[PDB]
RNA sequence: ACGGAAGGGCACCACCAGGAGUGGAGCCUGCGGCUUAAUUUGACUCAACACGGGGAAACUCACCAGGUCCAGACACAAUAAGGAUUGACAGAUUGAGAGCUCUUUCUUGAUUUUGUGGGUGGUGGUGCAUGGCCGUUCUUAGUUGGUGGAGUGAUUUGUCUGCUUAAUUGCGAUAACGAACGAGACCUUAACCUACUAAAUAGUGGUGCUAGCAUUUGCUGGUUAUCCACUUCUUAGAGGGACUAUCGGUUUCAAGCCGAUGGAAGUUUGAGGCAAUAACAGGUCUGUGAUGCCCUUAGACGUUCUGGGCCGCACGCGCGCUACACUGACGGAGCCAGCGAGUCUAACCUUGGCCGAGAGGUCUUGGUAAUCUUGUGAAACUCCGUCGUGCUGGGGAUAGAGCAUUGUAAUUAUUGCUCUUCAACGAGGAAUUCCUAGUAAGCGCAAGUCAUCAGCUUGCGUUGAUUACGUCCCUGCCCUUUGUACACACC
């Protein structure tokens, strides 16, 4: 239905949209990054971060309503989007995590 | 059946290795096929202003997007196609199946 | 109320706008991204566009 | 808050069933996505709800995510007068 | 706010607030008896027994068809 | 920092040499002046002025002449379902059902009409908050530690005596040695990967069928499966290159600069991207929903509609286009480009016929895209004729009539076309602009805004005469010497 020329740009725009939404709504919770995996009738998105349990929340309601978020946003099939959380290895080697930690320290209020 | 497995990726090395493993699996399965034909890689160019407003010398930038298309002509049943796709999997590689 | 948008907004720069700042100038419709030029400059690295030449 | 009864009931039931509202920022369109009510009416109702403090909002490039909270869901439950374990919004 | 002299007449016309008159809906006056029902509504299927066919000066109005009602006798 | 102060080191954004319009004419563009309701804006030494991709129907501009709408929220008292807006035909307005607005009514009918320290919005304003991004710094040119040495010290040497090099890149280095960043380094469109797979998007030798020449090797074309080791025109990959090979001339015979039986060239292989510890009160609270601060929240500076407006002329300024005529206007005819561009609540890109000298659509065995435009038949050449030592045939600019289109609207001609009328322009006075390659330029295509077409911008196609190694006179920069009474540090 779409030529691959516009389709690649559309996929890039969708990935940018998911990354920007996650970093805007998850700045307080220490978001680091997102990766994707496409398979027939299923799209897995994995959030690389530090506090996997905290971004999971209580009974995973956070991830359930985030999946519903991405669903109602991008108008895919119902229930074909699944997100997981993974603890980033070498956490301090990413500038985003260091920036988030410094934001937290500034909020605490040390020199 | 004359199926066409088409890869529409951008990762050059990933496209090369996935084509290599597909062709090597076809060779080791000893089934007739056509060679992996590469469509010429297409460059998407955006010429945009370096600066937001109209200050400074007229300077522009050319963003580039290299996209690689390739296809292999096979003849396999649905189960064999699914097993081929499942084996040698790599995220990001965009695969699609057509029948001629 | 149907009297608020009596003047057509089906085409033109009134509708051909970006999804970030809703502006109608400096827009690019190539490859159907419909993004402002400077926002594209900001987000091109993550979108996929890279600076080579 | 000056919503019709039908529109407010539709918004409440959609929040109960899905949990989150997505509203493309186009006011006075009077044709909202997947709900027949007004886009401006939905936006203003949810903004007044946020002022009440029962639901949160995100922008993300003129897109209006409306995400419900515990206080919002409990107030909606008390308004709809639904029995416990009838249809929670956090199903798997 | 320099090129605005307001030479036009002062015409603030904030909408009226539906001044409350005396009792309305005068069907008839019957003492210790049934008051007959009036205002036979329009036979058009669009009307849902909600339009009051008040004939002030030889005219009829229907709130259902907001754009199509033009009848004469 | 400042020099008309020592100097040197450089730059075709400067020259000895030489080409190409600008300064003389006609036009769209952008800036200052004027009028007006409004022609509102920001930007002014290279670092304003076809710049905000900003060619201005309306939409996008903020500027106006007018009538409508709130998103007005902590908590209530006052007429409190004998009750209050948004959606209404009507004497009058109106592109209209904007009852916005009077004696009279309504699709629904607690969704409260009013007030405060909170404040949701804004093209109202400050780069006297600035992020963030660019330009200039600084375009092939400059900085920083560690250990030594000078110095009480701040600091200095290191980072140059002699100097090749479109870079302090380097040989050699006086007290230095040893590292780091910028640079150098990192790369296809710019090939020949003839080791190997590569287009029902390819070839010739013959392969089935064909029109014409002697039944004197066969020839161009066709529908596509009607073929037989293959990649000679275009993409790749663990791995190719040219490292200025090898020699002759100049250097206490030490970097380098030059000429020559071969590969794509032996000036660094072509152009660019990413990019110097620091600065500019350089552009953007005025196309960005980064946002405290003085501005609004019952006629609001937000939004919506009609008509105006970046579209006006006594005037000056630079970018760009057309000329000054056997080269060009020409016309009837031959043969040609690479990156790319193009349809899902949209039916888009002008492929062969009908309404039709052409322009809108009526059928899509062409399009999720090298095959439909398209292998981009245009841009420059060859038979023929006029301007034939011109007050006009170069100049369709300088005016009117008509023939044509998405668009619920194009009048101060949105754009093309068919005619009719050359009021300017004979290498163009002082100043300045850009250029060594296959470069400026002779000339047309692709994409941006698009409803229409650019002259603007980012990318190619036929070729170029005599330097490229050579200096400050003006356009300047840098280093170190030198002089200070300077620190928001010559403003």
């Amino acid at each position: 239905l779409i030529s691959k020329k516009r389709k690649l740009v559309a996929d890039g725009v969708f990935y940018a949209e998911l990354n920007e939404f996650f970093t805007r709504e998850l700045a307080e919770e220490g978001y680091s990054g997102v990766e994707v995996r496409v398979t027939p009738t299923k799209t897995e998105v994995i959030i690389r971060a530090t506090r996997t349990q905290d971004v999971l929340g209580e009974n995973g309601r956070r991830i359930n309503e985030l999946t519903l978020l991405v669903q109602k946003r991008f108008k895919y099939a119902p229930g074909t989007i699944v997100l997981y959380a993974e603890r980033v290895q070498d956490r301090g080697l990413s500038a985003v995590a260091q920036a988030e930690s410094m934001k937290f320290k500034l909020l605490n209020g040390l020199a | 059946i004359k199926i066409r497995i088409t890869l529409t990726s951008t990762k050059v090395k990933q496209l090369e290795n996935v084509s290599s493993n597909i062709v090597k699996n076809a060779e080791q399965h000893n089934l007739v096929k056509k060679g992996p034909v590469r469509l010429p890689t297409k460059v998407l160019k955006i010429s945009t202003r370096k600066t937001p407003n109209g200050e400074g010398s007229k300077t522009w930038e050319t963003y580039e997007m290299r996209i690689h298309k390739r296809y292999i002509d096979l003849e396999a049943p649905v189960q064999i196609v699914k097993r081929i796709t499942q084996i040698t999997i790599e995220p990001g590689v965009d695969v699609e199946v057509v029948v001629a | 109320e149907n009297v608020w948008f009596s003047h057509p907004r089906r085409y033109g720069k009134g509708s051909r706008q970006c999804r970030v700042c809703s502006s109608h100038t400096g827009l690019i419709r190539k490859y159907g991204l419909n993004i402002c030029r400077q926002c594209f400059r900001e987000k091109a690295n993550d979108i996929g566009f890279n600076k080579f030449r | 808050m000056l919503m019709p009864k039908e529109d407010r009931n539709k918004i409440h039931q959609y929040l109960f069933q899905e949990g989150v509202v997505v509203a493309k920022k186009d006011f006075n369109q009077a044709k909202h996505e997947e709900i027949d009510t007004k886009n401006l009416y939905v936006i203003k109702a949810l903004q007044s709800l946020t002022s009440k403090g029962y639901v949160k909002t995100q922008f993300s490039w003129q897109y209006y995510y409306y995400t419900l909270t515990e206080e919002g869901v409990e107030y909606l439950r008390e308004y709809l007068n639904l029995p416990e374990h009838i249809v929670p919004g956090t199903y798997i | 706010r320099k090129k605005k002299v307001y030479t036009t007449p002062k015409k603030i016309k904030h909408k009226h607030k539906k001044v409350k008159l005396a009792v309305l809906s005068y069907y008839k006056v019957d003492a210790e008896g049934k008051v007959t029902k009036l205002r036979r509504e329009c036979s058009n299927p669009t009307c849902g027994a909600g339009v009051f066919l008040a004939n002030h000066k030889d005219r009829l109005y229907c709130g259902k068809c907001h754009s199509v009602y033009k009848v004469n006798a």
